[PDB]
RNA sequence: AUACAGUGAAACUGCGAAAAAUCAGUUAUCGUUUAUUUGAUAGUUCCUUUACUACAUGGUAUAACUGUGGUAAUUCUAGAGCUAAUACAUGCUUAAAAUCUCGACCCUUUGGAAGAGAUGUAUUUAUUAGAGUCUUCGGACUCUUUGAUGAUUCAUAAUAACUUUUCGAAUCGCAUGGCCUUGUGCUGGCGAUGGUUCAUUCAAAUUUCUGCCCUAUCAACUUUCGAUGGUAGGAUAGUGGCCUACCAUGGUUUCAACGGG
């Protein structure tokens, strides 16, 4: 396969080898392969159009197999100023690829290519690593300083995490998309974001009393964050439909969430739970149901 | 070459680092109690 | 390698070629300590000439205060002890009444430990409280009514502490450089200055107070009670003159 | 007057808050110099700025502490000292007589008079010649 | 290590902006240093809030000990700065909800502010400032109306 | 011994070759470096990870060597191809983490715990902290939370970032042991080197003051091209006109400054 690659490298009859390997790659030893067919295919028609998805894709990400890697993003970013003003979102790109002065300067196509360069290249580096830290603060930075760039961050995180039943009511993956929403969730398409951020959640809340670790920290972080969530937001349709569930099962255990309740009770957040009513369990099971007794009251 | 002495060393290390690490935060639970006897007295 | 003016309280011969050693780096000072090529070369004499002592360091049969210390020029200074496992010997190193590196013959059960005289007591690093010792043995965790100024007493097989000598007015004390080498006592009066200059004054069998300078100065424990032994009579220097006239 | 110069007269890593308010517009800092000199009030709620002062500056002082004599305040913020020690050579079989001469850093946080004695430490470096600092008159 | 010799110097660093340039050198003891030379980026932060970002340096318009280093625009220490503003501002109106002191309102719908340099990145290697608040500023606009 | 194994040319590497004028001392470094020795020192590098991953450990770029010559000599050389690492340059560290709180509840605690919460270092800033009773007569009942210095803006911790980046072992000789999931499975010792920070050690660096011949038919010297201070900066391991700007015009001296041997 390495071999073979090789050739195509050194190499019509090879748009046809493209198109067949545009199945292939549509489709799907293989990360140096990979590798060395994308340094061939960056140097059709419709082909070329889901050629031009799928190159979008490694340069927005790099999310199954591995993790972000540099040499396929700057593979992936040559592949895509090979298929498509132009010239200086290219070169401001380019430096991307290669961070901080890149980010200073860049702080509607260019704008799609650019938060899928910068969240590729910046996709949760680590948690600390002595410059991972930095990295994540400096993608944050850029996701708040670039509404269609927050938006299609949002639709980023959704495009890695069907949805009519995780709307209604694979582990390790789960515990990946877990961490990406509290990484997603982690900065400083609103309903769309909201339902996958709910959906992950519940499924992490399912998964979790049914790597365990994985999950009771995930789900921890991720419920915590979407009572930040709400604090920040503050409809109520969606939210009682992800909200009864999750209430539901924590009735018993309410006696994070108790100051997303402390906090979702002070007019019409007073409608908004009295919508669902339990608040008396909250008040009577300390300064830290002092202090909701002397707010809710 | 990964010989059987390369990771039996890499082994060794990492035990090594674990058991340090452990008699630290022994020691720092020691000292914890000895301030707590020196402020009861 | 600069030498022939050593600290002649290491009392070499001088018709001894022309050098003399240089201590390396170390725990003690220059001139307060002594190498092992003097100590067992023309101290106690267990060897000639100085490749055969290389030759006993470096067959191991010597450590000084628990490990080996393969080295000729290993400065190992005062209060430490050295095991030689072979002739069951414990030489601890101390003091005399006249300004010599006096050996002793110390049992197991107290060669198992060794004393100093603190330096410092900071707060090293994540909020975590160490002391020093005069022979750079940076300890963590102490009990934390450790004074500057004050002794502590090492384990020697791991290197914490078991017991500590309060330094205040009236626990017994011994003394370390200047001209009133080698004496015990602390019950007199307790000066202290504004930088430096200064003791806890001395009282004896004869009841001389006596005073030197505070780094010049360190504890070992309850008056008649030592933590260490003390060599030949338990070093008073009364005269040599009314020793000639008694005896 | 406080401000002298093209800069602002800065005491760095010590500075107030605006949305915080007290009558003293930065936490004023103020060091006790040690061997029982005490710091003066007038040199505490004196508003000047003085980066090297041995109260309120930057400077440590230790060591030596000398007496002595104005004999000048003819320069920009230093004065001069005049130490005529008393002087025996056996050549002369008489007590004869010298002077010693040294410039000292000073403070606008106190008065100067050519005339009378002042108290003065040993300090780091502070100028080409000046090695000293006034602590106390 | 650490001779002594007479009277002489060396050449400073002197830094522009533009074409940002780090240029490593030989320290006798450790902590080897760093020439900034034509560094167009800093670090800067505020000091009520305490909020740093790093942000575009725009141009030095104030030094208080040469006025043809602000000619040729040279960042030394304690100069007078403007930068971006953006990130301060969206900071402010994220977590203060105000979405906008009087005289640094005024200085965002403006769009550039003042700050001080703390860092000498012609010998550490970085450039920092702090943005002027208070009576720093006050004597700032003073050294404003000392331009003009 | 079908990787090598003790022997060792050569070469790469590592380390070391560093006439107050001189000085003899004295003082500090709360004004710098701290190599070597010695003692403590660090679980965090991928998780937009299930179309699941370099760590049972990844890459060049060359010596010695082989070959072609020059040349008048050799401690002179140019070309080419090989081949190593503690050289050079990257780089992930498997109950993805792991540990301490709160521990309600039980069952009785020396626990075992569902889930409410946190977690490196280095660099450069800006802060903040750094200062009278009840009495089983036995004891308890809440007590007033911080290291040292003569002295701190010290030590240190946290806070919000920036890191052209730091380190957080891709190394080596000896034995080969314990286990049972008999798999090249899990673990395991002695100690050589390297590295973060602190202390000690020596070594260097300035700086304090006490001290040397003959002199006034030697009394003025120095601001030029900073001579003397301040303020800010450049610098520098570092204070300091050591230099750069603006302000002030000083300083030394007849007690012999300055000069003469």
């Amino acid at each position: 396969t390495y071999p073979i690659l090789i050739r195509n490298q050194a190499l019509i009859p090879q748009v046809a080898e493209n198109h067949f390997v545009d199945i292939a790659p549509f489709v799907y030893y293989k990360d140096e392969e990979d590798m060395e067919n994308e340094r061939v295919i960056t140097g059709v028609d419709r082909n070329v159009f889901l050629k031009t998805l799928s190159k979008f894709k490694n340069i927005k990400n790099v999310y199954s197999a591995t993790e972000l890697h540099d040499h396929l993003m700057v593979l992936l970013g040559s592949r895509n100023t090979d298929v498509q003003l132009d010239a200086l979102l290219a070169y401001k790109n380019p430096t991307l690829n290669k961070l901080l002065d890149d980010t200073l300067f860049k702080d509607e196509n260019g704008s799609q290519s650019i938060k899928a360069e910068d969240e590729k290249v910046v996709m949760p580096y680590v948690l600390r690593i002595f410059f991972g830290r930095a990295q994540v603060p400096p993608t944050s930075g850029q996701k708040r300083s670039r509404v269609i760039s927050v938006l299609p961050n949002f639709k980023k995180p959704y495009i890695n995490d069907r949805l009519d039943y995780n709307y209604f009511f694979k582990a390790t993956l789960k515990t990946i998309r877990r961490m990406t929403g509290f990484v997603n969730i982690v900065n400083s398409r609103t309903n769309f974001p909201l339902h996958t951020n709910s959906v992950l959640q519940p499924l992490i809340y399912s998964i979790a009393m049914a790597s365990t670790e994985e999950v009771h920290l995930r789900k921890m972080a991720s419920n915590l964050r979407q009572q930040g969530l709400k604090c920040l937001s503050s409809v109520g349709n969606t939210f009682d439909w992800s909200t009864s569930m999750e209430d539901i099962y924590a009735v018993v255990v309410k006696p994070n969430l108790q100051q997303p309740s402390s906090l979702l009770r002070l007019y019409w957040a007073h409608n908004p739970s009295l919508y669902q009513f339990a608040t008396a369990t909250a008040l009577m099971d300390q300064h830290v149901k002092e202090a909701v007794i002397g707010p809710i009251i | 070459l990964v010989t059987p002495q390369r990771l039996q060393r890499k082994r060794h290390q990492r035990a090594l680092k674990v058991r340090n690490a452990q008699a630290q935060r022994e020691a720092a639970a020691e000292y914890a109690q000895l301030l707590a006897k020196r402020l009861s007295e | 390698l600069k030498r022939l003016a050593a600290p002649h309280h290491w009392l070499l011969d001088k018709l001894s070629g022309c050098y003399a050693p240089r201590p390396s780096a170390g725990p003690h000072k220059l001139r307060e300590s002594l190498p092992l090529i003097v100590f067992l070369r023309n101290r106690l004499k267990y060897a000639l000439n100085g490749r055969e002592v290389k030759a006993i360091l470096m067959q191991r049969h010597v450590k000084v205060d628990g490990k080996v210390r393969t080295d000729t020029t290993y400065p190992a200074g005062f209060m430490d002890v050295i095991t030689l496992d072979a002739t069951n010997e414990n030489f601890r190193l101390v003091y005399d009444v006249k300004g010599r590196f006096a050996v002793h013959r110390i049992t197991d059960e107290e060669a198992s430990y060794k004393l100093g005289k603190v330096k410092k007591v900071q707060l090293g690093k994540k909020g975590v409280p160490y002391v020093v010792t005069h022979d750079g043995r940076t300890i963590r965790y102490p009990d934390p009514n450790i004074k500057v100024n004050d002794t502590v007493k090492i384990d020697l097989a791991s290197g914490k502490i078991t017991d500590f000598i309060k330094f205040d007015a009236g626990k017994l004390v011994y003394v370390t450089g200047g001209r009133n080498l080698g004496r015990i006592g602390t019950i007199v009066h307790k000066e202290r200055h504004d930088g430096g200059f200064d003791l806890v004054h001395i009282k004896d069998s004869l009841d001389n107070t006596f005073v030197t300078r505070l780094n010049n100065v360190f504890v070992i424990g309850e008056q008649g009670k030592p933590y260490i032994s003390l060599p030949k009579g338990k070093g008073i220097k009364l005269s040599i003159a009314e020793e000639r006239d008694r005896r | 007057t406080v401000q002298s110069e093209r800069a602002f007269q800065k005491q760095p890593h010590i500075f107030n808050n605006p949305k915080v308010k007290t009558s003293k517009r930065t936490k004023r800092w103020y060091k006790n110099a040690g061997l029982g000199f005490k710091t003066p009030k007038t040199a505490i709620e004196g508003s000047y700025i003085d980066k090297k002062c041995p109260f309120t500056g930057l400077v440590s002082i230790r060591g030596k502490i000398l007496t002595g004599t104005v004999v000048s305040t003819k320069m920009h913020r230093t004065i001069v000292i005049r130490r005529a020690y008393l002087h025996y050579i056996p050549k002369y079989n008489r007590y004869e007589k010298r002077h010693k001469n040294v410039p000292v850093h000073v403070s606008p946080a106190f008065r100067v008079q050519v005339g009378d004695i002042v108290t003065v430490g040993q300090c780091r470096p502070i100028s080409k010649t000046v090695r000293f600092n006034v602590v106390k008159v | 290590r650490k001779k002594r010799k007479f009277e002489l110097g060396r050449q400073p660093a002197n830094t522009k902006i533009g074409a940002k340039r780090i240029h490593s050198v030989r320290t006798r003891g450790g902590n080897k240093k760093y020439r900034a030379l034509r560094i167009e980026t800093g670090n800067f932060s505020w000091a009520s809030e305490g909020i740093s970002k790093k942000t575009r340096i725009a141009g030095v318009v104030y030094h208080p000990s040469n006025n043809e280093l602000v000619r040729t625009n040279t960042l030394t220490k304690a100069a007078i700065v403007q930068i971006d503003a953006t990130p301060f501002r969206q900071w402010f109106e994220a977590h203060y909800g105000q979405t906008l002191e009087s005289s640094v309102e005024s200085q965002f719908s403006a769009g550039r502010l003042y700050a001080c340099i703390s860092s000498r990145p012609g010998q550490s290697g970085r450039c920092d400032g702090y943005i002027l608040e208070g009576e720093e500023l006050a004597f700032y606009l003073r050294r404003l109306t000392a331009k003009k």
